[PDB]
């Protein structure tokens, strides 16, 4: 919650999806259709600076990339994620073409 | 990652680092020579 | 505009031996990336050879469909634990 500390070792985490609802309330007129929230609203447990990119995987399938955040860990300031499941078309049609 | 726990090594096969001198961001594999990361990670 | 993708990590402070360290050769951000809003945060890159897949490499599945509220889902990263 607070200071530095980065891991030589991979570091796990469980985590939810949040419904739009609880992840709209946390961050009123920034969610938008490509973003879902996945974590805690009581805090303590979330990504953080140094996991962006990596992934969010739900029953085998990739659906969150990690993206933004007010800080890390914060009561009712869940992580917010790119939503991978807009972007399969994208994905494909681009790694056909190059 | 706060409040987690180490993972088992080499489960999460399909996790990446990318590197600029030090790790900055992660990834996913996504078939054998794509990399899905985040557009704020460009370097 | 250079990015080293190191597969097959776990300790990303010492060489283990099962590592593959493979140079970006094409690096594509989504067209509609919006910095300000952080909309379609996302990005592929294209690696300069294959990745060998095998017991600690392999690739995830993309999505068949959108996820319902309340799945448990494991995110991971060597990101600030504090
Ligand atoms: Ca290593």
């Amino acid at each position: 919650s607070s200071g530095s500390s980065y891991p030589s070792l991979l570091q796990c985490l469980k985590a939810p999806v949040l419904s739009n609802s609880s992840c709209k309330s946390s961050y009123p007129g920034q969610i938008t259709g490509n973003m879902i929230c996945v974590g805690f609203l009581q805090g303590g447990k979330d990504s953080c600076q140094g996991d962006s990119g990596g992934p969010v995987v739900c029953n085998g399938q990739l659906q969150g990339i990690v993206s933004w955040g007010y800080g890390c860990a914060q009561k009712n300031k869940p992580g917010v994620y790119t939503k991978v499941c807009n972007y399969v078309n994208w994905i494909q049609q681009t790694i056909a073409a190059n | 990652i706060v409040g987690g726990y180490t993972c088992a090594a080499n489960s999460i096969p399909y996790q990446v680092s990318l590197n600029s001198g030090s790790h900055f961001c992660g990834g996913s594999l996504i078939n054998s020579q794509w990399v899905v990361s985040a557009a704020h990670c460009y370097k | 505009s250079r990015i080293q993708v190191r597969l097959g990590e776990h300790n990303i402070d010492v060489l283990e031996g099962n590592e593959q360290f493979i140079n970006a050769a094409k690096i594509i951000t989504h067209p509609n990336f919006n910095g300000n809003t952080l909309d379609n945060d996302i990005m592929l890159i294209k690696l300069s050879s294959p990745a060998t897949l095998n017991s600690r490499v392999a690739t995830v599945s993309l999505p068949r469909s959108c996820a319902a509220a309340g799945t448990e889902c494991l995110i991971s990263g060597w990101g600030n634990t504090k």
